[PDB]
């Protein structure tokens, strides 16, 4: 035997929750991804430039 | 012959100068490469 | 006034997911958090090498 | 007489070689630098 009122009132806190938590995660996963990606890019443009200066380094005396 | 003497006025400051932006480009590379870490 | 049953079985079951998206937010809070630390440090050393790139220039 | 054509020859060549010191650091300065301002470019871009 329960608080029926009581696991009713829970029930909905707890779906509120839910809602809220899977939003917060949501948003900040989509925050995380953007920042890989962006990290990735800048690193593959590095890379590149890299080998520009060393090509160029080596061609010099 | 003074020719000679301008057209060498600037070889020894052309040389420090080249010196300078070689390392300058070197320790750059090396930079960029930190940033793979 | 409820299937008293079912509702514990699904209050059991909120607590769960909850636990589970609670910490699922904490740990990527916690490498976005990370994240933007390593980034800001990348800008300040790429500011004092952009600095020492204009003055090398600037002297030449 | 012929020695002062001899050396008239000689300073030519120093004239010759130094001009090719000075366009040969002119032209290693010139992309040196450029490299520089381009990489100080990149540089910059990645802090947007
Ligand atoms: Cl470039
Ligand atoms: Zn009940």
């Amino acid at each position: 035997s329960h608080d029926c009122a009581k696991v009713d009132l829970e029930n909905a806190e707890l779906r509120r929750k839910l809602i809220r938590t899977k939003r917060a995660f949501e948003d900040t996963y989509e925050k995380l991804r953007m920042a890989n990606k962006a990290k990735a890019q800048v690193e593959k443009d590095i890379k590149n430039q890299i080998l520009k200066t060393h090509n160029v380094l080596r061609n010099v005396r | 012959r003074t020719e000679v003497e301008t057209a060498d006025k600037w070889r020894l400051e052309c040389i420090d100068v080249c010196s300078v932006l070689t390392n300058r480009l070197e320790e750059l590379a090396g930079f960029l490469n930190s940033l793979l870490k």
